[PDB]
Parts: structure tokens; sequence; C-alpha cells
RNA sequence: AGGACCGAACCGACUAAUGUCGAAAAAUUAGCGGAUGACUUGUGGCUGGGGGUGAAAGGCCAAUCAAACCGGGAGAUAGCU
RNA sequence: ACACAGGUGGUCAGGUAGAGAAUACCAAGGCGCUUGAGAGAACUCGGGUGAAGGAACUAGGCAAAAUGGUGCCGUAACUUC
RNA sequence: AAUUCCUUGUCGGGUAAGUUCCGACCUGCACGAAUGGCGUAAUGAUGGCCAGGCUGUCUCCACCCGAGACUCAGUGAAAU
RNA sequence: CGAUGUCGGCUCAUCACAUCCUGGGGCUGAAGUAGGUCCCAAGGGUAUGGCUGUUCGCCAUUUAAAGUGGUACGCGAGCUGGGUUUAGAACGUCGUGAGACAGUUCGGUCCCUAUCUGCCGUGGGCGCUGGAGAACUGAGGGGGGCUGCUCCUAGUACGAGAGGACCGGAGUGGACGCAUCACUGGUGUUCGGGUUGUCAUGCCAAUGGCACUGCCCGGUAGCUAAAUGCGGAAGAGAUAAGUGCUGAAAGCAUCUAAGCACGAAACUUGCCCCGAGAUGAGUUCUCCCUGACCCUUUAAGGGUCCUGAAGGAACGUUGAAGACGACGACGUUGAUAGGCCGGGUGUGUAAGCGCAGCGAUGCGUUGAGCUAACCGGUACUAAUGAACCGUGAGGCUUAACCU
């Protein structure tokens, strides 16, 4: 409907970087510890992008110290502070779900340099 | 439960539906009027009218895209030459369904469907 | 699964009270030709709303 | 107090400043206009009868067209009724808008829910499905036993069986009002209300407070 | 989403390497355990020099799930595997000293602050 | 070489589901066993009813088997219904 | 007993892939199985896919899923070698 | 124990929990030496038991694709 | 005994109360916490596993609690067939034997298309006294009702100490129910892509068929849970067990005889849903019809002609409504469906051409091409002028009212 689109475009953040799946992206989110409120980085490869306007999302796969972490981020949420593309990746797919069962030298993807 | 679902299953599987709608789209192009069942005629507008809209732009990509459908070079030649420019000003709605009685064999409601020129 | 007494002719008469057919009551006339037909159906000659659509 | 009649137009979410996303339902509540005010002397009870929206002139029949012409209001679609809660009085022809909910904090949204058609007992009443194998002959989603034996000799009234599910008047109680926007004729309530998108809602303040 | 018979990895250095949930604690007919819930486990596989041995019935708090926890803005944090940290079967304050891998902010719950301190991330 | 191995035809019939007023008075579907042998198959023979035949189940002997079928004694007999 | 999903000995037997008369797609040849038309409920049958868990099911892993080819490397207890 | 009634004997193993299984004990209701006793490689659509893999078997079902069911036309049964 | 189906499990139950939990009290050898016992109370709630065919039981681990019974030891025209009750075989034992077990053990066909009652749903007919369109009133009925934990009160009351509250308040779960698709996901054989074998489109290139959607990788809409909203109440009336006030019979005493006040998840309401076939058929608002004649056994009579309202139905386009009916939207004075246009979304850089390379293949054109059910539009196509049904002031009696 038209009333939904008018109510959602009042709420979208208007400065978002244009990244693709396969890109390596550092995301800074707002972490609250009591009254203290800092920023914590979460840098990994982007494996899927849900492109839905205000309901847009993207999940980032980060192989941390011994464990693989997979975190989705609502893009226009005020929790996500900064999105920055560290490295552009060259994959010819939209969803990179095959990366969940690959480690090390098989889970790396080639630079785009387009 | 079928909420907002489109497309008639028509008591076939999906390969039969794609095959027979490929057949009666080419015969609707060839003779410019056919007699069929009324539920089968309403589902033919969702097949043959994108084939006429594909004929508005004569290109090698469109003629191969309209050859991946209909699988018949005589249909690709009557489109893009005799149906593309002939319907080039019509903004959709290239067919017309006219109900014609009931079939004698099984009491099936029948319909004529034709391209809207048929000037003889 | 099966009946225990047989139903009477009175009972199958009451079940068949909805088996009764209904008529059409909606024969039209053509604009030019004058033939009787159904609503939204072409005539036997091939007219619909005063236009020989079928040419056959 | 009295309620208002709106129209469910989709769902969306509101992002608050402290991170929290709240799922809202956008109810479009136009200006309800009173068509009949009922009194104790003429009706045995006091209530108001409002209408909302608009209806085409060739579809408004002559009996109901005279009912709108007596109030002198525009012929909207549908007619609803709200009992006056002993401390409010309304005049015929008054236009009530969504800014009545500007101080209400919880509402009860009554709608007609989605219709599931003929539903089995697994969907309708959350019956446990029998086992898929280990012998089972033609009895997977069947209800099983429906009564006891010769001593009851019957099925009890109100036995949970298959049948029509949904397409039914459902009220969801105590929904938080997120935002009342009188200029866009909007009402955002936190959560899900009954019905599909485009259906009539009856929004009234929550009696459970 | 941990139920009975679920095999979990072990996130501290207590000695166990693979444990199996035998009960989800707190409330009747409770089917699942999230990422801050306490389960009863048995130890199916341990290291030789550990503080716990195979076949031992004690408690554990779930710290990681493949299903994951949902933050209050829609966001979900999923892991590659279910992990837990072994408790003391009649008290809190876990047996192990080091804690491996990340944890979640939901574990910051006034009695697992020992686990928040010893964890390398989150 | 082999009552060897895997595996079609062919011969069997272990499990499951369907069917069970069946499509069928025992099958179908999906798997299953043997598959150069104490194998299997065509044609023609031989064994006949207290008899045959039986790697033996009281199995089989024309959809019938703790004594076949047909005709006769015969309207057996029935303190039973 | 049927215009019956069964039974019936022998002969001929191509192309591409394949070890192959397996299997898949085709040739020669032969067919669409003698009620159709719609709709897209429960439920039943035959299937497909499934979050997290992974036999907790159950009399019993019944059923389903899985394994699967060729070359090479490698292979324990036990043994009548 | 294909044998044991008391009995789920006792003890050990495996399990968080084991009337089953395995190992042992001997008080063998009522084992036993060609109506064979005790072993045994290989074998088995054989009986029990455990483990890995695997999974809608299940927690707990959801959705989809077809065939019926439902409606229309033609034909047209059955048990009782 | 011319058939009434055996154990347990599954699925689904329903009732009782001799009450397991929650609730209200009396007594205690009741300090508090926690109990014991008795009384009242059936509103709701009342485990998962290991072993075994088992009910049971033992054990492990839970839980506020893991209640006891009745209902053909509920439930096989609902399922199973492990147990025992057929035919095979063997062991122990008994018997000379055929065979048989206070016995073990391995194997072993579970049919029914629902006429009636009942029940879940959903229609048709008629009635409700002129017809019709709406909105209601509510008799009556149904659903729902469970509870933990932490904190505050307060380490206060209590106690030598260890311990540790009542009464109130806040927060948060488990189980269960309803709704929903905004998010997280499943599905998505109608969307896009990759790839194997083979056949075909004359061939290359490009595509199509078939092989379970050939095998797969994603994925729109819808549907849906694991997803996330909400609910269980407070209050009120009458009480149970119980505690009382005043008070005699019986100068006192005494909760009771007169009178009076409290008192529980039970009862009646409050909350949600159905509901005037509630034949006691209700109420309100609005709309429509105010023509002639004849005939007879003159009656709430029959017949002809003219008329044909409001409204309904039928038909068509349909729907987040649906088995069919029904229900909702629309029918040209029209966005109802299809198409079309723009967008979105999904998939990941189409074909053709050019370039680089021996070639496979890469690069450029190019986030390209295609894109279902989605959104916003747009009369291009199909929703027809009609006809059909339903009428022509609506009984009697009595009262009160204008005449
Ligand atoms: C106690 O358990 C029974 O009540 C029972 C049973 O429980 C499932 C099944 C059956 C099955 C059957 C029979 C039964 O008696 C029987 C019995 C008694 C027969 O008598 C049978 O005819 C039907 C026949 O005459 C000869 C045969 O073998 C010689 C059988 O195979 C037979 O064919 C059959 O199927
Ligand atoms: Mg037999």
């Amino acid at each position: 409907s038209n009333i939904i689109k008018q109510l959602e475009q009042e709420q979208m953040k208007q400065d978002v970087p244009s990244f693709r799946p396969g890109d390596t992206v550092e995301v800074k989110v707002w972490v609250v510890e009591g009254s203290k409120k800092r920023l914590q980085a979460f840098e990994g490869v982007v494996i899927a992008i849900r492109n839905r306007g205000l309901h847009s999302a993207f999940t980032v796969r980060k192989i941390s110290n011994g464990e693989g972490v997979e975190r989705v981020f609502q893009t226009h949420s005020p929790v996500v502070d900064s999105i920055s593309v560290k490295r552009r990746g060259a994959v010819r797919k939209a969803k990179l779900y095959y990366l969940r069962e690959r480690t090390g030298k098989a889970a790396r993807i080639k630079e785009r340099l387009n | 439960m079928r909420h907002r679902k489109s497309g008639r299953q028509l008591n076939r599987n999906s390969s039969h539906r794609q095959a027979m709608f490929r057949n009666m789209a080419g015969s609707l192009v060839r003779h410019e009027i056919i007699k069929t069942t009324l539920p089968k005629a309403k589902e033919l507008r969702r097949v043959v009218e994108p084939l006429i809209t594909l004929a508005k732009t004569d290109s090698v990509a469109n003629r191969r895209l309209a050859f991946a459908r209909t699988r018949d070079n005589e249909i690709v030649a009557k489109l893009f030459n005799e149906l593309g420019p002939r319907f080039a000003s019509r903004a959709g709605g290239y067919t017309r369904i006219l109900k014609c009685g009931f079939r004698a064999g099984d009491n099936a409601p029948m319909a004529y469907i034709e391209l809207v020129d048929r000037s003889e | 699964a099966v009946q225990q007494n047989k139903p009477t002719r009175s009972k199958r008469g009451m079940r068949r009270s909805h088996d009764a057919l209904t008529a059409v009551t909606s024969l039209s006339v053509d604009k030019t030709s004058g033939e009787k037909h159904l609503r939204h159906h072409i005539t036997a000659d091939g007219y619909y709303r005063g236009r020989k659509v079928i040419a056959k | 107090m009295i309620g208002l009649v709106g129209k469910k137009v989709g769902m969306t979410r509101i992002f608050t400043e402290d991170g929290v996303s709240i799922p809202v339902t956008v109810i479009e509540v136009e200006a309800n206009r009173v068509t009949q005010v009922k009194d104790l002397a003429n009706d045995g009870y006091r209530a108001i009868q409002v209408t909302t929206g608009a209806k085409k002139a060739n579809r408004v029949t002559k009996p109901e067209a005279g009912h709108f012409a007596k109030a002198g209001v525009e012929a909207g679609r549908g007619l609803w009724e709200f009992r006056l809660a002993e401390g409010e009085e309304f005049t015929v022809g008054q236009s009530i808008s969504v800014e009545l909910f500007a101080d209400v904090k919880k509402v009860d949204v009554t709608g007609t829910s989605k219709g599931k058609g003929f539903a089995g007992t697994v969907k309708r009443w959350n019956f446990r499905t029998q086992d898929a194998t280990h012998g089972n002959s033609l009895s997977h989603r069947v209800p099983g036993s429906i009564g006891q034996n010769q001593t009851p000799g019957k099925v009890f009234k109100g036995k949970k069986m298959a049948g029509q599910m949904g397409n039914e008047r459902v009220t969801v109680q105590s929904l938080d009002v997120v935002r009342v926007d009188a200029e866009r004729n909007l009402l955002l309530v936190k959560g899900a209300v009954p019905g599909a998108t485009g259906s009539d809602l009856i929004v009234k303040p929550a009696v459970k407070a | 989403m941990i139920q009975e018979q679920t095999m979990l990895n072990v996130a501290d250095n207590s000695g166990a390497r693979r444990v199996m949930c035998i009960k989800v604690l707190g409330g009747s007919h409770r089917r699942y355990a999230g990422v801050g819930d306490i389960i009863k486990i048995t130890i199916k596989e341990a290291i030789p020099r550990g503080k716990v041995k195979k076949g031992d019935v004690l408690k554990a708090v779930v710290v990681r799930t493949k299903k994951g926890v949902r933050r209050p803005d829609g966001s979900v944090i999923r892991f590659d595997g279910n992990a837990c940290v072994l408790l003391n079967n009649n008290s809190e304050q876990p047996i192990g000293t080091r804690i491996f891998g990340p944890v979640t902010r939901e574990l910051r719950s006034e009695k697992f602050m020992k686990i928040i301190s010893l964890a390398p991330e989150v």
C-alpha cells in the first residue's frame, strides 16, 4: 500500500554503502553495558543480503577464535552504527551458504578489482 | 488453502500443462481463432499475450526467447512480422473469449478465443 | 456401513426434495438478429450483442 | 468509552531510539460519522451507530440510503454500533476521528480472522498425529477415538471434530498503542490483529485494565 | 534449541569434550533450552587429565547454539555448533578455569558473570 | 577349477506399504534370495484313492485333501435343531 | 467367468553412453492403456523438501534416510591357511 | 542355558538409568555324551544385544507435487 | 455360543471425589522455615526416559504436582498386533506311544463405500400475519480459569544460634490457548541460475524435450513454526469450612433461636464467542405498493385485464470467502479479473558482437538479461440492453385516543 511506503521511508537511513555478497565488511554495532554504551566491531564476509526496503537485512559470517559466528544485521536499525567495505569479493552467486561447510584454504574467495 | 495463488492446475502435472499450453498457443497464432474449454481459455491469456508483447520488439534475442517458448519457427515467423506490428499500438488485451454452449461428449463449458482483428 | 432396517419410500422422497432441477429463466434476444440464447453466450448462428463474431 | 472502525492495511515495524524494534499493525481509521444515536426512551439502551469509508451510489440501496439521509451524512460502507459508557453523549451527524485514542494506552481490536476452510483436527484443535509407520494403516491424521462405549452410547455435544476454521469474529485484547497520527488518519498498535490486509477492524479501549 | 539426547561441545577446560543433555531444567514439559538455560548433562567423552570423568551427571549452562539467540531488533546471532559450560550439580560457579570461544550478551545475568569475565569475546 | 564371487534374463518369495464388495478367489510397487547348478525350461510319457508322490509341511494329487472327484447303496442315520 | 494390472515355449534385436540383453535417451516399428469436464477442503494413497535436535520413535531403526563406480594405496582379531 | 519354576538369583561389564545382551558363579525345579556332549573358521532375506554413519521414526509437525475424495455430464453396482 | 473382540501401547476422551498441586480454614508435642492431622473446595493443572509385550514395578532425572477411581478392567465399522488361543519347529518335563505342559523358545493374513441415532461443520424450505434492506436487544448456550522463579518489603518479625517469614508489591518464565506473517526461518515441481547423459531444432552458436522437478543451488507470493503479539485477571454478588458481634431459651454461659458482620481458584456475574426457529419467533431505523372490472354454495371467496414497486434472484468478472451451497467485491455512470505500463523482488553480468588466448575459457558491452502469485496505475479484453421473481395499502375483537 501507499501508506506503508510513506511510513517506512521516514525511517530508513539514507547513507548506506552499496556492497555485494562476498564482500568483506566491518560492521560497528552499539553495545550497552549498564549505562556505558560503546561500539564493537564485527568484521567478516557477507554471505547473504535480504533486500527489502526498511525490512532489509544482511548476514555476516565471521570465523572467530575457534568458532564460526554468523550474525544478521537489520540494515536500517539504529543498533548498526557504521558499515564499511574492507574488501570486495568476486562470487557469482547471491547467497554464499556453501561457505558454512568450508574452512581455511577452501573458504576464501577471489578479489573482484572490477 | 490457495490464498492469492494463481494458475489453474487443470488436472495435469506441470510438464503436461507447459506442453499443452505450448500447443494451443501456436494454434491460436496459426488459425487466429480456436475452440477450447472455458477454463482452458482463461489460462491461455496468460500464455499467448506475453508472446505477442514479446513480438513488439523485433530483435534476435527476442526471436530466440520466443523460440524457447512455442518451439516452432512458423510461430516465431507469424509473430514479429504479422502480429508484432499489427498489435503495435494495442496496450495489452490481444484476445477475446466468447462462451459457446456445452460440449456434447462430457458437458464441458466451451469458449472461442481469438485475436482481436480477424478482418476477413 | 450398512442399514439395519430398510428406509421407507417416504424417506427417499424427502431426500430427493433437493434433487429437483432448476430452469434457466434467462433466455435473451439478440440485438439485430433476434435469436434466443443464454446470457454471455453466442447464438447458434454466431451472434453476440448484435455482431456476427464467429463467421461460421 | 466508544470504539472506532478502521481498516487493517499491512504490518510494519517501528525502530525506537534505544535499539528496540516493535512490530506494529497499521490501522487506517478514517473519520467515523454518527448515523443514529440511540436512547433509553426509544430503544431500551443507549448507543451510537457510526459509519466510515465511502460507498458508490448505485450500490447503496434505497432503504439504507434513507437511513443515511435522515442523519444527513455521506453513505459509507458498513454500519457498526458502540454502547455509550454512561458519561459520553453524541449528537447525530457528529464526525469522530482517530484523535480519540490520543490518551488511550491499550486497545482491543476485533476483526474477522482469515478463513482456513474445512480444517482437520490436527490444524483446528492441535490434535496429536498418530505414528507414520510401525504398522499404521490409513490412520495418520485421523482423530482416532471420538467416544467411549455402550454406556455413553453417543458422542458428546461439543466434541472437537473437523470442520470450518477461521472466517470468524476474533478479539485480541490489550494491544499497546504505539502512535496515534490524526493527520494521516493512522493508528499503530503493537502486535498482530485478526484478519487479512484490507478488512474491517473494530478498535476500542481495553476493558481489562 | 537444546532438547534431550542433544550432544553439545564443551566450552570450558573442565575435562569433558562431548556431553549429552538428559534434562531441560525448570518447569514441566519444557522442551527446549536457549542460550542461557541450565540443563542436566552426562559426560560421554572426557580428557584423561581432567577434573571430570566419563559417565558423570552434572549441570551445565548453554553458551552457544546453532539455532541462535535473537536480539531485540530482529537481529539473530547464530553459531556453528552448540556449546555449554559445566556447572557444579548443586551450585553455580563452573568447574573449569578457561573458557573457549565466544559467548553472548544474554549470559550477562548476575550469576554467569564469571563466564563473561573468562570468555575472549562478547 | 568351483552345489566359488558380483550381477540381468530366468527361477524364487524375506520385509514393508497398498489392495483386501481387489485390476487379481494371493497380485501390484519398492527393496530382497539363487542365478554352471542337489539349477531352470519346452514337448511327450509313467505312478490312481487307505492309493500315489513327498530334501517330510500331513505337503501335494485339476482354485477340493488327517484319505480326491463322479455316479450308485441312498429318502444312510440324527434320543438333535 | 470380463475387452481382467496375472500366466505363456522358441526366434530377431540397431544408434549414443556403458563391462553389459543393466540403465538413460532415441531409430525401425508401435502406441497414448474406451468415461470425461472442472474445483484445488478435510482425510487417504504415491512422492518431494525441511529450521534446531538426531532413534528421544517403537515390541523391534519397521519404514525412510544413507552407502554405492573404477584405478591405486591400505587393511585387525580369528582361521579348517 | 532354545533347558532355571522360585527369579528381574548373585557378581562384573556396557547405560544417567539394562527383566534384554555379554562375562562369571553353581543351590543343574528338571544339562549330558551318535533321539549325541562340548567347541568351531566360513556361511545365513536366521534369534538376541551394542556402536558409528544416517535420517520426519520421533520432539512436532509445516509446505509442495501428482492420484482419488468434492461439483457437473454419461453410465451405474453391493453387502444388508 | 444361527459372533457381545482378549493383554498393554497409541490417538481421543468424559465423569466422580475417598484432593496429588494450587485455594480457604481448625488443631498441633505449630518459635520461624518446613511439616503432621483434620475440615471445606473438582475451577484449572497434574513428567520425560532406561529395562521389560507388559498394566504394574524398579531405576535415572525432573516438576507446584507427577492424585485415586468409574466409563464393556472407556476407546480394534479409530490405529497397532509385542503378549496369550490355530496350523511349523525345538528344549526341559510327562507318557510305551500318538501327544501333552504350575513351562520356555523362534516363526506366524486385523475386512467393512455409514441407512438411523449421536457429533463436527454447512446449506435449502417454511414460519415469525403487507413486503423489503439494515442495525440491534438479549432469553439461553459455549469457550476461558494452571503455575514456577527472582527481587522489594527485610536479613525485618521469629530464634541461643543455624536459619528465616506472614501480609502486600514489582519483574520474569514454563506449559497451554487465540491471532498473525513485520522480523528469524521452512516450503515454494508456476522465478532465475549451474551442471550430467541423450535426442531434436539442417549445422555452429543458441535453446527445447526426457531421465524422481534428471540431479542440484538459491528464491517471490501464499501457507506456516521453531518466529512474535496477546490472554488466564482485578472487581462484584451470594456462600462453603471457619472466625465472629449482640443475645436469650437456661438471671450466668452461648456464633443463633430473633437480628448482624466477614469468609475460597467452587457458585452467579465480570472477559471472549454464538445466539429471536427465544413458535414466548423481540426491538429500532429506513424504503416500497394507495388500477379497473366481473362471478358465485357471499366467504380471511374465486376469476380476467391492466400494472411489476422496494427489493431479490439468475447470469458474467471474481475474491486473502469456499468441498458444493453459502458469504464478500464488481458489472461500462466500471479498476472486478486477465493483459499492459512503471516499480519492487528474486536470480547473478543474457543473447548478439568485439577483444585476449593454441584452445578450454576469460574480459568489455553489463548488476546485464529474464522475472509467478506482490505494489502503484491503465478500459486494451471480458464483465449486455434486457428478461425473471416479488405486487396493487395489508384480518377480527377490545381498549385508549382524534373525530
Ligand atoms: C487362536 O488363534 C485363532 O483363533 C486362529 C487364528 O488367529 C489369528 C488364525 C487362524 C487362521 C486360520 C485358521 C485358524 O483356525 C485360525 C485360528 C483358529 C484355519 O483353521 C484355516 O482356515 C481359516 C485352516 O483351515 C487351516 C489352516 O492350517 C492348517 C490355517 O492356515 C487356516 O487357513 C487359517 O488361516
Ligand atoms: Mg494352513
